[PDB]
């Protein structure tokens, strides 16, 4: 159904989503979560899809889109899965995390269509 | 180009991509 939306009308969201999903798939038919990825999955990203941006516009858009997807992964969305707690927690007790953040990796579910 | 560059250190990258597309003619011959 064209009304269920999530299929073409967003297509950076789709370009972004789908170098998670793609990627994870990738990396776990291959090992099973290779993790800590949060700059490398932009990198790549932008080095893959950097001959096609032949506009800035484009670039800045795309990794516009991309930071806020992992930032909205990692918190309103809340697919992000992380080992310990305490050192990637902050405040409360006070943690330090100035290197960091100790284990990152996403869930295949994830909440999009396509 | 964009105002409020997110994520400087991503979109840093850019100032030498603007260069890159500037010496290097991309126009689709």
């Amino acid at each position: 159904a064209p009304k269920a939306s999530l299929r073409l009308g967003f297509s950076e969201y789709s370009r972004i989503s789908n170098l998670i999903v793609l990627h994870l798939r990738k990396v776990e038919e291959e090992e099973d979560e290779s993790a800590l990825k949060r700059s490398e999955l932009v990198n790549w990203y932008l080095k893959e899809i950097e001959s096609e941006i032949d506009s800035e516009e484009e670039l800045i858009n795309k990794k516009r889109i991309i930071e806020k997807v992992i930032h909205r992964l990692t918190h309103y969305d809340h697919v992000l899965i992380e080992l310990t707690q305490a050192g990637l927690k902050g405040s409360t007790e006070g943690s330090e995390s100035y290197e960091e953040d100790p284990y990152l990796v996403v869930n295949p579910n994830y909440l999009l269509e396509d | 180009s964009a105002l409020k560059g997110v994520s400087q250190d991503l979109l840093e990258r850019i100032r030498a991509k603007e260069a890159q597309k500037q010496l290097a003619q991309m126009t689709r011959w």
